[PDB]
Parts: C-alpha cells; sequence; structure tokens
C-alpha cells in the first residue's frame, strides 16, 4: 500500500492460497451529493456505491483500472498494481537472471563516468521500466539515467532465446576525483501490465570496466622463423595512457601477459590474437583482436 | 626512480592481502565495509589527477618529482601522499606492536611492505578488534596504493 | 571505534580454567542476535528487546583458544577466549656448572604444557647475602626447560649450601616448588 | 469417445497450462474448455483442434481460489461431454526436466550423472535407458541430499541412450504434481 504516482497505488499481496488479502479504501477526488458509482475493467457491472469504496485485494483479478462515474460522465480514474510476496521473499519474475545468477549487468568502457546497464526480460507485453539512483544520503553520488531501450542481441541461456533490454547512464559530479569511495547504487521499477517488481544493485565504476580490443593489430616478419606482433591502445579508452594503464594478453591459435605495446614470438601457422585488461584491478577482459600468421 | 619502489610496494601489498584473505577470512574480510583512516588530510582525492582532466579549480615539498613535469597541484599531491603514508605507517607500526604481544600466531605482518613504505618515505622527503581493523585498513590501503602508483606512473613516464 | 554497531562481553575473564561454563553478553547500540563459534578457524557450532541485547550460554567449550562472534549478515562484533590450566609444580630441579670457574645452569620439569602464555622465575639464594633472580617465557614459540644464571662463582667456597627455587606464573594462578639445596664442592665439571 | 482425463497444472512460476487426451476420430473437432468459479463466472478459452491450452497470471483466471474445469468438444451439430475437476492451480506444480547439459562420468560398471537444478526440494528421479537395438528399460534412481543431484546406472558392453525426469514432492512423500517431461537424450559409449 503506497502511492507510486498520481492515482496509481500498489499493494503487497501474499501469494499463499489460504492467506487473506489486503483492504483498500479508494475515494474519488471530487465531492458530490449524488451517489458515486464505481466501474472496473476486469469486472462487469457496477461494483461500488458512494464516494468511498472498500476493495478486498486478493489476486490479479481484483486489480487494474477503477473509475468513478456520476450521471452519464466520469470524474476520475485510479490504477491499482500488485506486488507479489512469497514465503517472506518478494518475487522476481519479470526479469531473467544471467549466467552468474544476477539480474542487472552493468558495464563501462572507460573511466569517463558513463556506463550501460542491461537485463534480460522473459516476456514482451507491456513493460514500463524505470531506472533511478536510489539515494540514501545527502552526499550520495547521483546519476542521470536515460530511457530504457530494446537491444537486438537475443542472448541464449538454457539453450533458449531471451530478449535483452539496455539503458545508458552517466554519473555527473561537480569536479572529478582521483578514486571512488561510495559505490553507485541503482533501483529499477519493473512492471508488467499489472505486476510491480523492484530490483536493486550496487557497484563501483572500477570493477565493471570492460575495455575495447586493440584497433590496429598487424605483424612484422623477422629472422630465423620469429615474428613481431604490434597493437595500439583503443581510442575509446580514457586519456592519458600513462595514468590509466593496461596489460595485454597474447595467445597463439594459456596465454602470457605483456605490458608493452609490442611483443615477439614464433608462430605455429594460425591466427595470433591479443586482448586488453586493466593493469591494476581484476576487471573484465576485452574481446580479442587477431592477425593471421 | 621511485616508480620501481612503488611497484614493489604494490606487489608486497597484494601478496600480504592475498595471504590475509584466507588467514582472516572469517572475521570481516569475507560486507567489504569501505572505511578509511583519514578524511581531512585526504587531498589526494582532489589533487592527484592528471593535468588534462582538471576542469575546475574547485578540486613537505617532495624530492622525487622530475623537472620535465613541474606544476602547482603536483607538489600538493606528493605532500598529501607523504602525509597519508605517514598516518598509514604510524597505524601499521602500532597495530604490529599490539599484534605480536599476544599468543596468537594466526597473522603475520611481513616487513617487506614496511621497508617499502620507509624507502618511499625517504625518497619523498629530504584482542579481536585489531585484526578486523587490519582488514579494513588493508581494504583502504589497496585503493590508496593503486592511486599512488597511477599518479607516480603519470608523473615519471 | 571498529565494533561500532554493538559490543560483546564475557564473564568473569577471557581466561578460564579447563572445563567450565561461559556467558556471552551481546548488546547493540541504538540506531535478531545469534552466536557463531569457531574452533581453530573452523565454524563448529551454530548457537524488539530480543534484537537489542541478549545473553548466550556455552557449556563444555572446546580445548584451546576459540572465537565467539555475535551475528545479526553483518558481524556486529566478536571475542576470542583462551582456556587452559594452572601450572603444575615443578619436579627434579638439578643445577650443573660448566667450566673451571664459571656459571651454573639449572634444569627442571615443566610438567604438562600450560597451553597458554606462562613464565618461570628462577631464584638462586645463599648465605653471606647472595642472591639472583630472572625469568623465562614459555609460549607456543619459545619453550623454557633450561636456564643460565649468568653469574660467575668463586672457587674459595667449600663450606656452605645454596638454594635454588623456581616459581610458575600465568594469568590462571601461581605455582612454586621445593626450595632445593645444593653444595658447592661438586657442581664444577 | 469424447474428452477424458483433464489435467490443469502449473508449468512455471508465472505461467499455467492445461491438457486433455481425446478419444475418437478427428474430422471436424474443435476443442474449447470452460473455467468456472465464484467471484458464477464461467469463462471459456478456445484452441481449435489442438489439445493443450496455455495461459498465465493476468488472464483474469483465479489461481488462488477453488476452480472448476471442464471441456466441450465439437462435432457438427452435437457436443461431447467431459468430467469436471475441482482444484487449486498454484500448489499443483509440474516441474522441469534436468537443466541444460548434464555431466556423466564412468566408473567400474557404473555411470554417475550430475546436474544443477533450481529447486531445493527432493524430486524423486525416475530414469530410463535403452541400447539402440531394443526397447527401453525403466528404473527409479534413489534418494539424494538436496542445488544439485546425482543418479546412478549400470554400464553396458555397447553404447546406449538414456533419459531422466523429475516430479515435485512434498515433505510427506505425497506426489506434488504430475510427471515432468523427459530431458534431452544422453548418449554414452561403452
Ligand atoms: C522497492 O520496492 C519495495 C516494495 O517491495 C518498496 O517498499 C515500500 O516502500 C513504500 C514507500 O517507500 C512503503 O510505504 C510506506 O510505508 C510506511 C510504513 O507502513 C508508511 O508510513 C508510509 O506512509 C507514507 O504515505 C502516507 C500517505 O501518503 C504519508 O502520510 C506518510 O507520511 C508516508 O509518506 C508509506 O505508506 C512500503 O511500506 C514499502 N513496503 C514494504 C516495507 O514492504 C520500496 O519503496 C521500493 N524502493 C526502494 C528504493 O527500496
Ligand atoms: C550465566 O548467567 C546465568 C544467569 O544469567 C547464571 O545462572 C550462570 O551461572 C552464568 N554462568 C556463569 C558461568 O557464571
Ligand atoms: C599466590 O596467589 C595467591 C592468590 O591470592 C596469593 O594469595 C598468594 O600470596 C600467592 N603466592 C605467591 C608465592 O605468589
Ligand atoms: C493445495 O492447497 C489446497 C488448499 O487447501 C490443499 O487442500 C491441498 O492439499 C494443497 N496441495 C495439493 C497437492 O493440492
Ligand atoms: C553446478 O554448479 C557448480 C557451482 O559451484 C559448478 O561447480 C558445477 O560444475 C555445476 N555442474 C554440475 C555439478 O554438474
Amino acid at each position: 500500500m503506497w502511492e507510486l504516482e498520481k492515482d496509481v497505488y500498489v499493494v503487497e499481496v501474499d501469494w499463499t492460497p489460504d492467506a487473506p488479502g489486503e483492504t483498500v479504501n479508494l475515494t474519488c477526488d471530487t465531492p458530490e451529493e449524488d451517489d458515486i458509482t464505481w466501474t472496473s475493467d476486469q469486472r462487469h457491472g457496477v461494483i461500488g456505491s458512494g464516494k468511498t469504496l472498500t476493495i478486498t485485494v486478493k489476486e490479479f483479478l481484483d486489480a487494474g483500472q477503477y473509475t468513478c462515474h456520476k450521471g452519464g460522465e466520469t470524474l476520475s480514474h485510479s490504477h491499482l498494481l500488485l506486488h507479489k510476496k512469497e514465503n517472506g521473499i518478494w518475487s522476481t519474475e519479470i526479469l531473467k537472471n544471467f549466467k552468474n545468477k544476477t539480474f542487472l549487468k552493468c558495464e563501462a568502457p572507460n573511466y569517463s563516468g558513463r556506463f550501460t546497464c542491461s537485463w534480460l526480460v522473459q516476456r514482451n507485453m507491456d513493460l514500463k521500466f524505470n531506472i533511478k539512483s536510489s539515494s540514501s544520503s545527502p552526499d550520495s553520488r547521483a546519476v542521470t539515467c536515460g530511457m530504457a531501450s530494446l537491444s537486438a542481441e537475443k542472448v541464449t541461456l538454457d539453450q533458449r532465446d531471451y530478449e535483452k533490454y539496455s539503458v545508458s547512464c552517466q554519473e555527473d559530479v561537480t569536479c572529478p576525483t582521483a578514486e571512488e569511495t561510495l559505490p553507485i547504487e541503482l533501483a529499477l521499477e519493473a512492471r508488467q501490465q499489472n505486476k510491480y517488481e523492484n530490483y536493486s544493485t550496487s557497484f563501483f565504476i572500477r570493477d565493471i570496466i570492460k575495455p575495447d580490443p586493440p584497433k590496429n593489430l598487424q605483424m612484422k616478419p623477422l629472422k630465423n622463423s620469429q615474428v613481431e606482433v604490434s597493437w595500439e591502445y583503443p581510442d575509446s579508452w580514457s586519456t592519458p595512457h600513462s595514468y590509466f594503464s593496461l596489460k595485454f594478453f597474447v595467445r597463439i591459435q594459456g596465454a602470457f601477459l605483456v605490458e608493452k605495446t609490442s611483443t615477439e614470438v614464433q608462430c605455429k601457422g594460425g591466427n595470433v590474437c591479443v586482448q586488453a585488461q586493466d593493469r591494476y584491478y581484476n576487471s573484465s577482459c576485452s574481446k580479442w583482436a587477431c592477425v593471421p600468421c | 626512480r621511485c616508480l620501481s619502489q612503488s611497484r614493489n610496494l604494490l606487489k608486497t601489498t597484494d601478496d600480504m592481502v592475498k595471504t590475509a584473505r584466507e588467514k582472516l577470512k572469517h572475521y570481516s574480510c569475507t560486507d567489504i565495509d569501505h572505511e578509511d583512516i583519514t578524511r581531512d588530510q585526504t587531498s589526494t582525492l582532489k589533487t592527484c589527477l592528471p593535468l588534462e582532466l582538471h576542469k575546475n579549480e574547485s578540486c613537505t615539498r617532495g624530492s622525487c618529482l622530475p623537472p620535465q613535469k613541474t606544476s602547482l597541484m603536483m607538489t600538493l599531491c606528493l605532500g598529501s601522499i607523504y602525509e597519508d603514508l605517514k598516518m598509514y605507517q604510524t597505524e601499521f607500526q602500532a597495530i604490529n606492536a599490539a599484534l605480536q604481544n599476544h599468543n596468537h600466531q594466526q597473522i603475520i605482518l611481513d616487513k617487506g611492505m614496511l621497508v617499502a613504505i620507509d624507502e618511499l618515505m625517504q625518497s619523498l622527503n629530504h584482542p579481536y578488534r585489531v585484526k578486523m581493523k587490519l582488514c579494513i585498513l588493508l581494504h583502504a590501503f589497496s585503493t590508496r596504493v593503486v592511486t599512488i602508483n597511477r599518479v607516480m606512473g603519470y608523473l615519471s613516464s | 571505534d571498529v565494533c561500532k554497531l554493538g559490543t560483546v562481553t564475557v564473564q568473569p575473564a577471557p581466561v578460564i580454567p579447563l572445563g567450565s561454563a561461559a556467558n556471552i553478553s551481546c548488546s547493540l547500540n541504538p540506531k535478531e542476535l545469534i552466536l557463531l563459534k569457531f574452533v581453530n578457524d573452523v565454524l563448529v557450532e551454530n548457537l524488539d528487546h530480543t534484537g537489542h541485547s541478549s545473553t548466550f550460554q556455552v557449556t563444555n567449550l572446546s580445548l584451546g583458544m576459540t572465537l565467539f562472534v555475535c551475528k545479526l549478515p553483518v558481524p556486529v562484533c566478536g571475542v576470542e577466549i583462551s582456556v587452559g590450566v594452572a601450572p603444575e609444580p615443578p619436579q627434579n630441579i638439578s643445577c650443573v656448572q660448566e667450566g673451571e670457574n664459571g656459571t651454573v645452569a639449572c634444569s627442571w620439569n615443566s610438567g604438562k604444557v600450560t597451553y597458554l602464555k606462562t613464565n618461570y622465575t628462577l631464584q638462586l639464594s645463599g648465605p653471606n647475602n647472595l642472591t639472583c633472580q630472572k625469568q623465562c617465557f614459555s609460549d607456543n614459540r619459545q619453550n623454557c626447560n633450561r636456564l643460565d644464571l649468568g653469574i660467575n662463582l668463586s672457587p674459595d667456597l667449600a663450606e656452605s649450601r645454596f638454594i635454588v627455587r623456581v616459581t610458575a606464573i600465568n594469568d590462571l594462578g601461581n605455582s612454586s616448588s621445593l626450595p632445593h639445596t645444593f653444595t658447592f664442592l661438586d657442581i664444577v665439571i | 469417445l469424447g474428452p477424458r482425463n483433464l489435467s490443469c497444472y502449473r508449468v512455471s512460476k508465472t505461467d499455467y497450462e492445461c491438457s486433455w487426451q481425446y478419444d475418437g476420430p478427428e474430422d471436424n473437432v474443435s476443442h474449447v474448455l470452460w473455467c468456472c468459479f465464484v467471484p458464477e463466472r464461467c469463462r471459456y478459452f478456445s484452441s481449435g483442434p489442438d489439445r493443450t491450452v496455455q495461459f498465465w497470471e493476468q488472464d483474469g483466471i483465479p489461481v488462488l481460489s477453488k476452480v472448476n474445469f471442464w471441456v466441450e468438444s465439437r462435432l457438427g451439430n452435437r457436443t461431447m461431454k467431459s468430467q469436471k475437476i475441482s482444484q487449486y492451480l498454484y500448489n499443483w506444480t509440474k516441474t522441469t526436466p534436468p537443466l541444460g547439459h548434464i555431466k556423466v562420468s564412468q566408473s567400474h560398471r557404473q555411470l554417475r550423472m550430475d546436474w544443477n537444478v533450481s529447486e531445493e526440494a527432493g524430486a524423486e528421479v525416475q530414469f530410463r535407458r535403452r541400447m539402440p537395438t531394443t526397447n527401453w528399460t525403466l528404473g527409479d534412481c534413489g534418494p539424494q541430499v538436496n542445488m544439485s543431484e546425482s543418479c546412478l546406472c549400470p554400464s553396458e558392453n555397447m553404447a546406449q541412450e538414456i533419459q531422466i525426469r523429475r516430479r515435485r514432492r512434498l515433505s510427506s512423500g505425497a506426489p506434488g504434481g504430475p510427471w515432468s517431461d523427459w530431458s534431452m537424450p544422453v548418449c554414452v559409449p561403452p
């Protein structure tokens, strides 16, 4: 029982069969001496009388659109959502967990203050997501998230397609700092046409960094069957590269790491490949870039 | 230069924290409880940044800064790093003294990081509560030494 | 401090003789409560106003030092408790001297190992107003079964009797032995 | 003759289903079922000649109250009647086959099968195996500690194809739903 937005209320209904539901008092916001009639979209006929109606919410049948009518006109409308609760644990059914049993996957390409948060829905009718910085202190770091958009990268889990939603967010500060102390915490308000679910996450912007592959991987022949593999820093990575550094991994197709932008090794007759990673933290590795032997 | 000593300090800190990660895993190191030691001589968070991201001015002297890269905020950066290291070294010596005096050998503070801090110093100027305090001090010092390595690598190379 | 959410206390002392009971009082500072037991860094046993302050009882605690931590989730605070025994009185205290005119060293029996920090005081005494005292520290790293008096003796003595005593001190009580007596005409070897 | 052995049950946490087996020739049959309860209110769903119906939570159907189900099939100008079932749908759960690729390991005259499942209850695993020359042989697997489960099977001097399933069980040992369908076949050489 709380007001999500104007004339939109949400209730917490326990999903136990024998358990009783909640009682809701809904009042049309205009007074008239004439008795106020009530109508619903999930039910037929007049359901209420007077300006105040009591509803025993027990299931998704007792939710939806409630309208107050007088004479031959309407006065106001008020929605009503549900929030499932099961054995004390709130439901998580709109979203599908990733491979690592998490719901929200956020990734940043550099130390610029912008990132991308994505999730995996289960069905695709009437989803209205909303991502915002769930502040809990006056000094909490604040982000300005954008509108959630569909992505055409249908992922495969359980040998089954799952459709992917993505949103772009950017943290803004008065002037940037040297390190990160208070983690970014985010809240998602998912809803499926009557059903309301709340998700939450918290992370730093340093353990979610996923760099880009090297852009110009080439190859120089040298004497006695030994060659040179050279690459370059990605153009999307933060500048300068002396302060933000990387360690690259080289594998011939078990790999050895190189801190310089040039390595030498003998070939086997197949595609040699490099990937990038942050030197200090154990951040996520990049996708490989390659060059034929 | 001081960069090699800084990398040695990073390696020793990583080794000792990875040992503490199983030796004191049950106390508080398994949540993270990010709290640091100083909030008011913590100028490193505002000055130790490259001179290409300093958009606004709102954000000892040292003897290891090269003269090919001389600036105004860099001396404050190195002085604040020195003062933060002074506080960290004082607290680490105190906690080591309080840790050897009891009959529990389930933790060791190797002197490699202590002497690494000491040479970084000399180059830069010419019960149960103690172990969890050590865990939180390490959880702050890891990010501190990463920041120090970043700024000194930018300053030297 | 570091145990900011609350505190844990034990009675009557963190050091307890073997095979006794223990009481743990876990209190929570304003703005449930269970206990977790760790023996040799291994989780062994899992033990309104109920969430504000509570007490827990422990019977037949494990041998050696162990850990009790109070749990809400977040660890509010914890405590370590060492259990042992008072030192048994020593036995068979012999003293020998190495050299023509040098220093005597003395050996004894420590009995059962105390399992905790303990020290032993060696006291040499003798007439014509001569005495000497020092310590030796027994713990998990260093053991004390031999000691050196560090004092040179004189060869002109052939008539008196000297006294050697040893006392055992720890936090669980004191212990002494017989004030043994020896003669200074055959120590030299 | 006529529809028989109706079974409405719950395929997934947010989804529900119903099935029935029809006897007789199929020439112009149209299958619709009626869902009745007391809000009477007898809604009906249409699926044509198919013999399965899928719905979910927000289709305006009661899943926490007592619900009556029955089926009317079509034949020209005549109807065929079915039995009535009265049940709840939330706690009559049909579980899933084993999740994804399972791990098979061979020991002396034995095969051990392991997997990861998203149900904490002990499902009575009943498996079946078949060497590719003859028909199938059935067998119960046995109780296990429950996350992850294990199954055992005797070997064979030739290769074989083996399938495995689960069903939900209460704490009383009572059958908590219908039998889940078999997983993908597992092939093992000798
Ligand atoms: C995440 O989702 C959860 C739901 O699982 C959600 O928790 C709910 O939050 C709302 C508001 O934040 C809570 O509603 C409040 O409950 C308290 C205690 O009952 C009331 O006192 C509040 O009264 C408000 O409204 C009155 C009338 O408008 C005002 O007069 C009064 O001053 C208050 O403003 C209000 O009803 C609700 O109880 C919880 N649900 C729980 C605890 O189960 C949560 O907000 C979502 N978001 C985040 C970031 O967690
Ligand atoms: C623990 O407290 C109870 C009552 O609070 C008391 O009876 C008992 O003796 C105490 N235990 C010890 C070892 O003193
Ligand atoms: C030993 O300890 C007891 C404890 O009260 C004390 O009374 C006694 O005097 C002590 N004896 C010696 C020799 O220290
Ligand atoms: C499901 O819930 C109903 C409600 O009373 C109960 O009668 C029944 O025993 C439960 N279990 C099954 C398997 O139907
Ligand atoms: C099940 O999950 C665990 C996670 O710890 C994993 O180690 C294992 O390989 C998985 N598969 C099995 C047990 O078949």
